[PDB]
């Protein structure tokens, strides 16, 4: 009889053990990423649907989309009682932007000047600091760009530059043991063990001096960290969880029966492409933009979201996600992406009547991640409609997967896609198709399509930014540098206790607003 | 109405002929009853058929076993299992396979002893079964497994679990065939007290016919399945009418150096008490001897004085813990090295005592005959076939059994399975370990004539271990008497069945039947 | 016997020390490059990578990585794990509960594999003997995740009488459905084991004289029967408790677990060095230890063997 | 099993007349035939999908029905057999032979060869399978059965050897083994002749069920792309990538797996008919 304590109050969903300490400027997955981003609270915020306002700052201020004024409001502290202030924002983007403290995000500091004086390699170029933020009083300070950018307001709401407490820099690797944040959450207090135990769960609860965008409406969090997704379907089929924030493939057909009503859907800003490196043998020049061509027109889209993934994907229609602000499913050149056969066989004939195939295409990915029924679907279609003999490949381990690909040393094509990380399109774009992006894994160089791309970010508003970004979207069309496949749609299942649940631009539950009586 | 009734057993073993054709006897409760006969006769297989306990191809065809005035033919296993330790009880005929090797003799003997609690009374009966038995230090035996003792120690053992539960009657299977003739006297006439006083009944198998005539009440004598004979012990043993019986009463016994032994010595360590408290046990102590080329020496002593001991180290199977065996002066037995090795074993030859245990259970007899003669490369293919079959003609043996496999053999052809084994070869020296033992008088006849035919012809040399005392006097050239592990007395064969001079030497030689 | 046990136990070192600088080797030779995955999938920037490159002493010689390694096992100290933990800490989370469920798991199948094989080698030939054997081949043919998802469903979703899963509460009572289906496997073995075992012994002599004694079935089977037909069997319990521990994987993602086998994969499929090499090593110390063990087992089964 | 000679020609004539030999063998040939010939048995081409079939019910046009990617599974569970078959055996025959001579050698002699044997075989042992074929297959510039068969081998052979030394074990003290080296044989002759006919049912036992677990593994090794190219054909790999579809209610996993459940059975059937002729009653 002993035991058996139930959780009337708190809510239980699901996550994954973080792979690194919960510092901002060190985490860029998602299981991570969801606890950092209950525990801090930064210049700006997203709804659900993903629109920006102000949380911490007053007014961001620009004239010309490069030189901004920022304004802190009054009030706002740690949960230590050390208020937020202008240093507190500027001293953790200087820490994240430097060389020598290595983390994860110091790309995201790019566009800010002086970036390369601490960028670069150590002890070479002095000023640990970069020159572009400026601090005025304790509650402003100005920022300074490189090229105007219509895109960067936009990203004051990601989980890079979030403010640190000044009691965080003394001793930095035991801040990411027990961080202190500002935001709707905090830990939860401790005395019965550690909030966090490693490998099993995290407990948050609410913060009373929180004051802002995202109030909850819990009495506290609990992840639950589990492997097997197909477990946690059972533990939410029992009633031991109460939100699943998504389906296991093998119950992608059963959930309409099992949770009835208990479920929704919505689009992510998630999608997925094949590669094949512009230096492989018959995939280079004109002979090779022939082949990218013919590769679209073998695949069935509609066929493989609908019998593979059970509604859960959706035909791609551009090379950006259809969450985004600003899609347009009906660009002029599009046609490039339906299925054709016969189209497929005459682009094919007349790309070997420059140099005829020889030999093997496959695909390569990493094995057990779910990768392997699409990856023969797709492999399989190519070959039945082309004469080729494609095939797949998979890899024994993740680390070696991706060597080869950072090395520039893999011999075939492979499974790619991308993650938006705020919402917007050219985050879509430019990582991925400028000329020496570090995500550029194909090694595909256009300067005009990197100066179309300059010259959307330099537009004076953000509704005429969309349109020069679908101007530019016709060079690709043309090109064809990878071959998109579809975007995400996320399914997200609940209990009868919980009553709130809904879906976020990114595929995440809006755990704030979850209610639990 | 007699206590036991058998009349018309037949007993088949798997679509073959019968082992057992209509055997009738009778035991009356009060008595002895005595069954000799030939060696493959069926008298094993009697036995287990009265008791259910046949091997697993055999079973009773067309007769009535009716023990007590309950016909128990039918087995119906608790009127069987109410039987098996109450009322009858049973001695197996090999001391040596016949107890489990890993339970520590007075745990089986404990064991035994049932329809009662006792705590731990039950571990001081067993003590005195195993006195009464004729054991000489019981307390230490009971903490010996059964591969620490002596051939004529554990065949004491199985009498005393055979007499365990008090039965009303005894089936004992040759139960004195390694004990000398005091130990002999000793379990036998307890048995005898036993017959009496109680009413216990004896059904005695044995091929010793002088034991019988002293003991035994009533004689059956049995032949290929039949009782040929039947009656009074003394007018059969002694006014036979049959012509077997009349020949086998006949044909039954009556009343330059190439091994240089010395100071051989033997000690075991055994653990009695806890198992870090060592005891010492000088097995064979000091003895040294010399056996002159193309003759006989015989050894005889008591039950447990170190004579299997003693010829396990003359043939190099064991290590001394000192001394020396200098064969052929060449030879030194305890370090022969790579290349005398193979020289050294074409010429000497063991026949181990209980030799059903060393017959390899996946051989037939023909190739168990036949390895010597192929691992020393005497003929090709067959002049071995021929030799075989020479050989198993000469001991006595049917034809038929080429092929058969020890398990479904005689006890009494296992033996001679071993002895062709070993004069396959033809060696310079035989040593023999009690193995006359389990052959009746006119097959012992025979191979003791083949033993002095092939002594005189070739000049072969003998080591006799036995405990029977009229064949000794008839084949021995010297003697040599043992006890302690101590040699006694080595003396020629007269003066120590004439005059001796030694005090046991002597009781020993006034104990015969 | 004191002398055997003491050289034994004396040759246990440098067979450790040798087979320490093997794993290490062997772990060292995968194929990729840990830092190009200390990221996930997105690329560090070249001068974000130089710094963690040699903050992990990624660029030292081999057998001086090796060399640091080994050096610092005397203080503990088995390495820093790039979540930011130490190796001791992940190694006592993880070893717990496997350990508990790697011994409810053998207790289980050496109860069941016994009595059903005694049984089976008694009476071989018949519906007994058929249905046994051909349990453990349909066992065989169907893979283990099917039987813990069907397992799991039964008698956690439906009839309420076992914990779906047993995370953060890993009880002697509560691992007990795990411990029946890691431990199903090992059905076969001990089964065929004990039954041929068991069929060679059942007709010895002195099985004939323990009836003749009046004894009943049960305890003449049992005594004497299954005492002397037990070696093989405890051979393989030996081997196999082993590999309980580092290979219990698929039933561990089932129940939510958190054992040694998801640490494992995890480490390897991450190229963490110093955890894997630890768990390696400590596998060949319980492999190590229990054939000694079993040894002396055997010396104890039987009183005529005896080492020397 | 090294010399049962004398009367191989009484134990062939003693197992003829065997129903279960007899039963075991029919069934033995017909997965040989099957494994050998595939095309007397369909038309189809196992590597061909068309993808708008993707998961149909049996029917007069495929006799099991398809799978997700639409193949016909009929034709997969008949050409699957070579692949499982070939890896199954070789696998058995190589550990039954290089792990019983190993443990048989350890159990008789144990002076240096026992230990150097069994200090081997506690490395092996506790050394993972994954891990060492990943980094051993980074070599080899094609997968082939051939490397399949020597990774299981090669990771495979110490249970084998430990059960043979314990069963070696309790024979070398018999006294029979006596009376071998009384006649004047030499330790190994007395070993094949004498100990190793007397103590090989336990590794048949272990032998018989090993190779079930041989054909199963080869899928864990398959999935992860270090071995049996995806272009070949296998029982285990239809059963790992069709053990998801269970959920739905569709039964396609046992397709393969019954086919694999009876090789195991012949094989069973065949060894104790084997064993049985070695202390016949
Ligand atoms: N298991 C068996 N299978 C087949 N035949 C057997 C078996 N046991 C005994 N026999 C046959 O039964 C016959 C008589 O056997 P039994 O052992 O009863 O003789 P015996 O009178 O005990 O001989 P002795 O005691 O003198 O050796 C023998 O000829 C033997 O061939
Ligand atoms: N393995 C052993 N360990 C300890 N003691 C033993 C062992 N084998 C024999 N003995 C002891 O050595 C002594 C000599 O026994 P041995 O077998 O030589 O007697 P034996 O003369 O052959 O007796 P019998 O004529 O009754 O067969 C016995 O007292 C026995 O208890
Ligand atoms: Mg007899
Ligand atoms: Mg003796």
């Amino acid at each position: 009889c002993g035991g058996g304590v139930l959780s009337p109050d708190v809510v239980l969903v699901n996550g994954g053990e973080p792979p690194n300490p919960l510092i901002p400027t060190g985490t860029n997955d998602s299981n991570g990423g969801r606890i950092i981003d209950r525990l801090f609270a930064g210049l700006m915020s997203y709804d659900a649907v993903g629109k920006p306002s102000l949380e911490v700052a007053q007014s961001i201020e620009s004239a010309d989309n490069v030189n901004y004024r920022i304004t802190v409001k009054p009030g706002w502290k740690f949960t230590d009682g050390s208020p937020v202030t202008a240093h507190s924002f500027v001293d953790a983007w200087n820490y994240g932007a430097l060389s020598t403290n290595a983390q994860l995000q110091q790309h995201f500091f790019s566009p800010i000047e002086g970036f390369d004086d601490v960028a670069g390699a150590p002890g070479d170029k002095s000023r640990t600091t970069m020159s572009g933020l400026r601090v005025v009083n304790d509650l402003e300070f100005t920022v300074r760009l490189k090229a105007p950018t219509i895109d960067f307001t936009l990203r004051l709401g990601h989980s890079s530059f979030y403010p640190l407490p000044d009691s965080a820099f003394r001793d930095m690797a035991a801040f990411g043991r027990n961080p202190i944040g500002n935001g709707p959450y905090k830990l939860a207090d401790g005395p019965a063990g550690p909030a966090w135990e490693h490998n099993v769960r995290i407990d948050l609860v609410p913060n009373p001096d929180y004051h802002g965008n995202r109030k909850p409406r819990n009495k506290g969090l609990r992840f639950e960290f589990y492997a097997n997704l197909d477990t946690a379907y059972a533990d939410l089929l029992s009633g031991n969880l109460d939100v699943l924030d998504t389906i296991p493939p093998s119950a992608l057909t059963v959930y309409q029966r099992d949770l009835g009503d208990h479920a929704t859907s919505g689009p992510a800003a998630i999608n997925q492409t094949l590669d094949t490196p512009l230096r492989l043998p018959h995939f280079g020049g004109e002979e090779g933009r022939l082949r990218r061509l013919a590769l679209s027109a073998a695949i069935n889209r509609p066929q493989i979201c609908q019998q593979i993934f059970a509604g859960t994907r959706s035909p791609a229609r551009d090379f950006t996600a259809r969450s985004l602000p600003g899609f347009d499913p009906n660009l002029p050149g599009n046609e490039v992406l339906d299925y054709d056969p016969q189209r497929a066989r005459r682009l094919w004939a007349q790309a070997d009547a420059i140099s005829p195939w020889s030999g093997r295409y496959a695909i390569a990915y990493n094995a057990d991640a779910g990768h392997r029924d699409w990856v023969d679907a797709v492999a399989n279609s190519i070959k039945n409609v082309l004469g080729i003999d494609a095939v797949a490949a998979p890899q024994p381990t993740f680390a070696g997967f991706r060597t080869q690909i950072t090395n520039r040393a893999i011999d075939s094509a492979f499974r790619a896609g991308w993650r938006g990380d705020y919402p917007s399109m050219i985050e879509f774009l430019a990582p991925l198709f400028t000329a020496g992006a570090g995500s550029n894994d194909v090694g595909y160089i256009n300067p005009e399509f990197d100066a179309a791309l300059a010259a959307a970010e330099a537009a004076p508003t953000l509704t005429e930014s969309h349109e020069l970004v679908n101007d530019a979207q016709r060079i690709l069309f043309h090109d064809m540098p990878v071959v998109p496949l579809w975007d995400y749609i996320s399914v997200v299942g609940w209990s009868s206790q919980v009553s709130n649940v809904t879906v976020t631009w990114n595929g995440l539950p809006d755990y704030e607003n979850i209610v639990k009586a | 109405a007699p206590l036991l009734s058998v009349e018309g057993l037949e007993v088949t073993f798997g679509t073959d002929a019968p082992a057992v054709c209509g055997v009738d006897l009778a035991v009356r409760s009060g008595q002895t009853v005595a069954v000799v006969g030939e060696s493959g006769s069926g008298k094993s297989t009697t036995a287990a058929a009265i008791l259910g306990l046949l091997p697993a191809g055999g079973r009773i065809t067309a007769g009535r076993v009716v023990f007590d005035g309950r016909d128990i033919t039918g087995a119906d296993a608790k009127r069987l299992r109410s039987i098996r330790g109450r009322e009858i009880g049973y001695v197996p005929q090999d001391p040596m396979t016949n107890l489990n090797p890993v339970w520590k003799v007075g745990f089986q003997v404990t064991e035994a002893l049932r329809a009662n609690t006792d705590g731990r009374a039950a571990r001081r009966r067993a003590v005195e079964l195993l006195a009464e038995a004729g054991l000489p230090d019981p307390a230490k035996q009971a903490g010996r497994y059964p591969h620490q003792l002596s051939g004529g120690m554990c065949q004491r053992a199985l009498i005393a679990i055979g007499l365990a539960g008090r039965p009303r009657l005894l089936i004992a299977d040759q139960p004195t065939s390694a004990l000398d003739v005091t130990v002999q006297r000793q379990v036998l006439d307890h048995l005898q007290g036993l017959t009496d006083e109680l009413g216990t009944a004896l059904l005695l198998i044995t091929h010793d016919l002088a034991l019988a005539a002293q003991r035994a009440e009533a004689v059956v004598v049995v032949r290929r399945g039949v009782v040929v004979e039947s009656g009074a012990a003394q007018s059969i043993l002694q006014s036979p009418q049959h012509e077997y019986t009349r020949r086998l009463v006949a044909a039954a016994p009556s009343l330059g150096d190439i091994l240089v032994v010395s100071e051989l010595t033997k000690i075991y360590r055994e653990s009695r008490g806890a198992p870090w408290r060592r005891v010492e046990s000088r097995a064979v102590d000091g003895v040294s001897f010399r056996l002159p080329r193309a003759s006989t020496l015989a050894i005889v002593g008591e039950s447990g004085s170190g004579k299997s001991t003693l010829a396990r180290m003359v043939l190099g199977l064991l290590q001394p813990t000192s001394g020396t065996v200098v064969f052929d002066g060449t030879y030194d037995v305890g370090a022969l090295a790579r290349d005398q090795v193979l020289a050294f074993r074409r010429r000497v030859q063991p026949v181990f005592q209980n030799p059903y245990s060393s017959l390899d259970p996946m051989y037939s007899v023909f190739r168990a005959i036949e390895e010597p003669l192929r691992v020393h490369h005497v003929g090709d293919r067959r002049q071995r076939q021929r030799a075989v079959r020479e050989l198993v003609d000469q001991v006595a043996l049917p034809s038929s059994i080429l092929g058969r496999r020890p398990r479904e053999l005689s006890g009494g052809q296992r033996q001679r399975v071993a002895i062709a084994r070993a004069l396959a070869l033809r060696p310079e020296v035989l040593v023999c370990d009690q193995a006359v033992s389990a052959l009746d008088v006119l097959v012992q006849a025979q191979i003791l004539d083949l033993l002095a035919d092939l002594q005189a012809d070739l000049g072969l040399t003998y080591l006799f271990i036995s405990h029977d005392l009229a064949v000794i006097r008839q084949i021995a050239d010297d003697v040599l008497v043992m006890r302690a592990g101590r040699v006694v007395e080595h003396a020629s064969t007269e003066e120590v069945f004439s005059r001796p001079r030694h005090e046991y030497t002597r009781q020993l030689l006034q104990a015969i039947p | 016997m004191g002398w055997y046990v003491a050289r034994r136990v004396a040759v246990m070192v440098p067979v450790f020390l040798g087979a320490t600088l093997l794993i290490y080797g062997m772990v060292f030779l995968l194929p990729g490059d840990p830092v190009a995955a200390l990221a996930g999938d997105r690329p560090l920037t070249p001068a974000v990578a130089a710094q963690l490159r040699s903050h992990y002493h990624l660029d030292d010689p081999f057998l001086v990585q090796y060399l640091r390694y080994l050096g610092g096992i005397l203080h503990g100290d088995l390495g820093r794990a790039y979540s930011g933990l130490p190796v001791s800490a992940v190694l006592a989370h993880a070893f717990p509960v496997t350990i508990r469920l790697a011994l409810i798991a053998l207790a289980v199948e050496a109860v069941l594999g016994i009595g059903f094989g005694v049984i089976a080698g008694l009476r071989q030939g018949g519906i007994f003997d058929s249905a046994v054997l051909v349990t453990g081949l349909v066992i065989i043919a169907i893979p283990i995740f099917v039987l813990g998802f069907l397992a799991q469903f039964l008698f956690g979703v439906q009839l309420e009488i076992a914990p779906v899963t047993v995370g953060e509460r890993a009880s002697v009572g509560r691992l007990l459905l795990p411990g029946i289906v890691l431990g199903a496997m090992s059905f076969a073995y001990v089964v065929r084991l004990t039954r041929s075992a068991v069929a060679a012994n059942a007709h010895a002599d002195y099985v004939r004289t323990a009836t003749a004694k009046g004894l009943s079935r049960p305890r003449v089977v049992t005594v004497h029967i299954l005492r002397n037909s037990l070696i093989p069997v405890v051979t393989f319990l030996g081997a196999d408790l082993g590999a309980l521990m580092g290979g219990a994987i698929v039933t561990e993602g089932i129940f939510n677990i958190h054992g040694v086998g998801g640490v494992l994969y995890q480490a390897v499929t991450r190229q963490e060095t110093p955890t894997v090499v630890s768990i390696v090593t400590v596998l060949v110390l319980i492999y190590l230890i229990t054939n000694l063990l079993v040894d002396l087992l055997y010396a104890a089964l039987d009183p005529r063997i005896r080492y020397g | 099993m090294a010399e049962h000679t004398g009367f191989w020609l009484d134990a062939w004539r003693g197992l003829r007349r065997r129903p279960k030999f007899v039963i075991a063998a029919a069934l033995i040939l017909l997965i040989l035939v099957v494994a050998a010939f595939p095309s007397l048995f369909t038309a189809a081409d196992p590597t061909y999908a068309d993808p708008s079939q993707s998961m149909l019910a049996p029917s007069a046009a495929h006799w099991f029905g398809t799978d997700l990617q639409g193949h016909d599974i009929y034709s997969r569970t008949v050409y699957g057999a070579r692949a499982s078959v070939t890896v199954g055996l070789g696998a058995t025959l190589a550990v039954f032979v290089v792990g019983g001579a190993l443990g048989a050698l350890a159990g008789f002699y144990g002076s240096w060869i026992d230990a150097v044997v069994s200090r081997v075989t506690d490395v092996f042992l506790g050394l993972p399978l994954l891990l060492a074929a990943i980094v051993l297959m980074q070599v080899m510039h094609h997968r082939t059965v051939w490397t399949v068969i020597a990774i299981l081998a090669l990771f495979g052979w110490p249970q084998v050897a430990r059960i043979a030394r314990g069963a070696v074990l309790e024979v070398r003290a018999s006294d029979y083994v006596l009376a071998a080296k009384a006649l004047g044989l030499n330790r190994f002759q007395i070993l094949l002749r004498h100990a190793l006919p007397n103590a090989v049912g336990p590794v048949i036992a272990v032998a018989t069920v090993a190779l079930g677990i041989f054909i199963v593994t080869e899928a864990t090794l398959s999935y992860l792309g270090v071995g049996l190219p995806t272009s070949v054909v296998s029982w285990g790999g239809d059963i790992n990538v069709a053990q998801t579809r269970l959920r739905s209610g569709s039964p396609i996993l046992f397709y393969p797996a019954g086919a694999l459940a009876i090789t195991v059975l012949a094989f069973m059937m065949m060894g104790d008919a084997l064993r049985d002729a070695l202390d016949p009653a």
